[PDB]
């Protein structure tokens, strides 16, 4: 295994309650007027050559339903209504299109990095990125003088132990922690807010450590190598390392459940309540 | 006007036919002339290759074919063309400031 | 001569010339039997990856060396208590130390020594790439359940409102539900229409809900039909497919390569499977490769790094590794040394020193990478 | 779209017989591609990309303006047709 | 009628009786569905580049 | 050294070397949003349809 | 009817998917594309002899495997090369911008 980075991921702005999203409510009112506009133009064209109905007619044409039984009696309104319907189709299509565009195209996210990201070659305020003191990481840095500007800029924040660092990045005290894989990846798979990043550095490996040449040192080596063929080692993993998974991927398209449609579900109920007393006052006109 | 070769292939009639040349650099040249008070007579190169520094004769000498050759031997006295910049070329020639990066 | 590590080639016929990068590489043994066959010195020159690291080492430990190719066997599976192959050429002290590509493992690790390994590796699997792994549940995907039930109850309640408002303003449940449902669903269906302005308004605004609903839904489906996942089929040698070979399908074809290390592993953990495999040996690499292009061969099992190379350099930018590199029988390459040279330590500290200065970045990024890396 | 186009440089007081040396030197440098590495080590940054797309929304804009225009075209053509009935009020 | 059919037939209209026309108008509407669906797809295309 | 654009007025009081890197006068401006064509709707078809 | 809606939707969706997502194209390259560091048969990529391009290559020995592998195809002049790549005789030509663009 080898070294990588980690950093707090930001939750996408997949907005559900945003129902009126693609339309800039202004335009909606614009529709709400244009409809009656053409309605009155219609029954006008009717009376000269069915004056409340045409209202019904048009609103039907837009909403695909609810039909009365009106029609054009003239010849003019014939062409009028025809193109009107055309308009209608154009709307509803376009609306679908832009909803799709919003829903599929996500933000351009830049937390992604590498090691040569200049944003880690010329630090500023906004990038404190520590490590664990007296740790192999340190030794790798200082003895690669070409990285020195990094090295020293980091020395003023280096932490004490894993739990310290992780619990730190939970709360944005730092921005980036830099450590080795077979701890970070298990972490990002168990805890559910943190995430690794680009490729590795230090193809190293861990290993059993001996004294100078206590004989059976050599012995132990053999055993390890054996265990890598009976899968026994390979077995231990499922027992400890890759068992817990927060389903984690790129920014995946997400089914929506009820955080959106409520956004208009409520409107439904509203159409209900109004109705009742409209009923009363309808009788009034009666 | 532009005196040049019919060098469609090795062994041609080599008839140095006159033709007419024109375009970008020619424009540049004309501006330079009308602001620099002289005269001139263009004519294409012998071979067609720009020019590099090669040993020849199977002896210890290295000359340039190509345009720069006819620049150093006197056949010409200014090169106006898409000529690159380099190191070696800057050894034996001087270069005006560039004019199209 | 393994593929991307130790490339061989012959000098420009001008003057023994080659391409200063390489180094002289004669295989001064010419296999021949009809004549006495004095070992012919056919000078050639090799270059690649392993070679470079050899060179840097040698410079940093101050010695000199020639190269010397091999003839009988390739990686020396031992036979009759005897080691052919380069392990042979180093155990019989005819040649001092071996580089190139030798997986580490037990059987080897007691007749010679070993250095510290370079690069991860082990046994893995290659398989051609299928198409269109779109879920068989795509249609049910873009919704939870709560949408549908909320819909249902909205149906019932608005139907009741139809009952309560239609009787007194100025033939209801036998139809009203039917109508409204149809409206939700792109109302092909025909149906009688409720007269009276109250219900008229009600059903209209309901349909307004309908349009939004349908349009949304289509959008979401269009979403999912763009982020597939290409879930691969075989999922590790533990799969029963690799265990019930002839049983649970038109049988597979577990191509391999004999004589190797891997084979030596398989035939020590799944002898049963080894039996069925036996009749599919593919000499060399390219053989199996092409045979995999054209259906003769179903899936392939072999060393890893050679595969993570041969992948990213094939025109059809798809071959694949089965689990995005699920290396499992895991170890490293190395460098052979005949027993107990007081050198071994030096080689060790040297290569580690190299890992220090990140040069095993540049070498890696100069040879073992390819397009289609995504 | 750099237009008033030139280069940076290095100043030298008049006529030092050096100038030539500096010249040949920097050119020599351009030879060995080091003005790749320096460039790629300092004068580069993230967001280096050609084009992208952001989820625009909420369109009360010239597009729907054009659509509404195609609409009003209807009223125009309608009134055009209307009088034609007067014509056959005389035939 | 036919126009309306092409355009997500909000509109109401009397229906031609007789099997010949019935078949004709039906298959016409088949054209309609394809047409509309395609068109929407293409628009969704442009609204991404 | 440092950064000195070349030009006439300068180029006669001192000398100059050969330049490093392209440069010159250019413009910066904040980035707007949503430059979707006002003709998006008419886009996905020719006339022949 | 439910079934019906499901169909027509799905159909629209997949039409969209096909129409918008294009092939993954790999003609794109760089200079460090290994496919130009370890040539094979399928990549002959020449240039113009005796041309500044040449001088840049040979004097950068670390590129030598390229250099020599190219020498066996180098062309004679622009028109030659361009008219060549019209017909896939080669795959890649390598020259300077204010002509190619
Ligand atoms: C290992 O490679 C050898 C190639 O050297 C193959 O073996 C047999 O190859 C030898 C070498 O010429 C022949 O003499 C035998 O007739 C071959 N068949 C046998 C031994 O059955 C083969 O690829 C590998 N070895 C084995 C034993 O499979
Ligand atoms: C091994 O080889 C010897 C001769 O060298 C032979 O007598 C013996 O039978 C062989 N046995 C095996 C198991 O290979
Ligand atoms: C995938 O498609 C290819 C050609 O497009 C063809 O071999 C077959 O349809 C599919 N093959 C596999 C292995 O999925
Ligand atoms: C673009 O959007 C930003 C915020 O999203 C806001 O300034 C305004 O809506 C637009 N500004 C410009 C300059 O286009």
């Amino acid at each position: 295994q080898g070294l990588t980075i980690l950093v707090k991921k930001e939750i996408p702005r997949s907005t559900l309650d945003s129902f009126m999203q693609p339309f800039q409510s202004t335009l909606w009112l614009l529709v709400g007027l244009s409809v009656h506009v053409v309605a009155v133009m219609l029954y006008l064209l009717d009376r000269f050559s069915t004056l409340s109905s045409a209202m019904w007619f048009s609103w039907g044409v837009l909403l695909n339903s609810g039909i009365g039984e009106g029609a054009p009696r003239s010849f003019s309104a014939r062409i009028l209504g025809m193109v009107w319907a055309g308009f209608a189709m154009i709307i509803v299509a376009s609306y679908t299109a832009n909803l799709a565009a919003f829903l599929v195209l996500d933000r351009p996210e830049e937390r992604i990095t590498g090691i040569n990201d200049p944003r880690l070659r010329n630090p500023s305020d906004k990038f404190i990125y520590a490590t664990v003191k007296q740790s192999s990481v340190d030794i790798y840095f200082r003895r690669q003088v070409e990285l020195s500007t990094m090295y020293r800029h980091m020395e003023k924040h280096n932490y004490e132990s894993a739990a310290e660092a992780i619990q730190a990045v939970r709360d944005n005290k730092l921005h980036a922690f830099i450590w080795d894989s077979a701890v970070l990846e298990f972490e990002a798979s168990q805890k559910c807010d943190l995430v690794t990043t680009g490729e590795l550095f230090f193809r190293s490996g861990f290993g059993i450590g001996m004294r100078k040449d206590s004989p059976w040192k050599q012995q132990v080596s053999l055993s390890i190598l054996k265990s890598h063929e009976n899968g026994f080692m390979e077995d231990l993993d499922k027992t400890w390392v890759r068992y817990q998974e927060c389903d984690s991927r790129s920014n995946a398209p997400a089914t929506l459940t009820c955080e959106n449609m409520a956004g208009v579900f409520m409107l439904v109920a509203g159409g209900i309540v109004a109705g009742i007393f409209l009923i009363f006052i309808e009788i009034a006109y009666k | 006007i532009c005196t040049g070769p019919n060098d469609t292939s090795p062994g041609s009639p080599r008839h140095t036919v006159p033709q007419c040349c024109y375009g970008f650099c020619i424009d540049l040249l004309i501006k330079l002339a009308r602001t620099m008070q002289f005269t001139y007579e263009v004519h294409l190169v012998a071979d067609g290759k720009f020019g590099t520094q090669e040993r020849v004769q199977n002896s210890n000498k290295k000359e340039w074919n190509g345009m720069m050759g006819e620049l150093l031997s006197g056949q010409a006295d200014m090169i106006v063309a898409p000529l690159t910049i380099n190191n070696e070329r800057a050894q034996y020639i001087e270069f005006s400031k560039p004019f199209k990066y | 001569e393994e593929a991307p590590f130790v490339i061989v080639e012959s000098v420009d016929p001008l003057s023994g010339t080659c391409m200063r990068n390489t180094v002289p590489c004669q295989k001064r043994i010419i296999s021949e039997n009809k004549t006495d066959e004095e070992p012919g010195y056919i000078k050639k020159c090799c270059k690649g990856f392993c070679i470079d690291i050899l060179k840097k080492i040698s410079k940093s430990v101050k010695f000199t060396y020639d190269l010397y190719l091999v003839t009988n066997g390739k990686h020396g599976k031992k036979i009759n208590g005897t080691w052919n192959g380069m392990i042979g050429e180093v155990v019989m002290k005819r040649a001092y130390m071996a580089v190139g590509s030798l997986t580490i493992n037990e059987e080897r690790s007691e007749v010679v020594d070993f250095s510290v390994p370079f690069i991860e590796t082990g046994i893995s699997v290659m398989v051609s790439r299928s198409n269109g792994t779109v879920s068989p549940s795509a249609f049910l995907e873009p919704f939870s359940a709560c949408v549908w039930v909320m819909m249902f109850v909205m149906l019932l309640i608005v139907s009741a409102v139809a009952v309560f408002v239609f009787e007194y303003f100025s033939f209801t449940i036998g139809k009203a539900i039917w109508l409204l449902w149809g409206l939700v669903f792109n109302n092909s269906v025909p149906v009688q229409n409720p007269k009276g302005t109250t219900s008229k308004i009600m059903v209209s605004v309901w349909a307004f809900f309908a349009v939004i609903f349908l349009a949304s839904y289509t959008a979401n489906l269009a979403a999912f039909m763009i982020q597939e996942e290409y879930v691969d089929q075989v999922s590790g040698l533990s799969d029963k497919k690799f265990q019930r070979p002839n049983d649970f399908s038109p049988p597979f074809r577990f191509g391999t390569v004999p004589n190797g290390s891997t084979e030596r592993n398989i035939r020590n953990n799944y002898a049963e499977m080894h039996a069925y495999m036996g009749k599919f040996n593919q000499r060399g690499v390219d053989d199996a490769l092409l045979s995999l292009k054209t259906g003769k061969l179903d899936a392939f099992i072999y060393d890893a790094a050679v595969l993570n190379y041969m992948a990213g350099r094939d025109e059809g930018c798809k071959l694949v590794t089965i689990g995005s590199g699920k290396v499992f029988a895991s170890t490293g390459y190395g460098i052979a040394i005949q027993k107990d040279s007081g050198w071994k330590r030096q080689v060790d500290l040297a290569i580690l020193q190299l890992f220090g200065d990140g040069e095993m970045e540049e070498l890696e990024a100069l040879w073992l990478t390819g397009i289609c890396h995504n | 779209k750099v237009f008033a186009s030139t280069g940076y440089g290095i100043a030298i007081q008049k006529d030092s017989g050096w100038k030539r040396q500096v010249d040949l030197a920097i050119l020599q440098l351009f030879g060995d591609g080091e003005m790749e590495e320096l460039e790629a080590l300092w004068l580069t940054g993230i967001c280096h990309n050609e084009k992208n797309e952001v989820m625009s929304s909420q369109l009360d804009i010239d597009n729907m303006a054009g659509v509404f225009y195609m609409l009003g075209a209807a009223m125009a053509l309608s009134l055009i047709t209307f009088i034609s009935e007067h014509l056959f009020y005389w035939q």
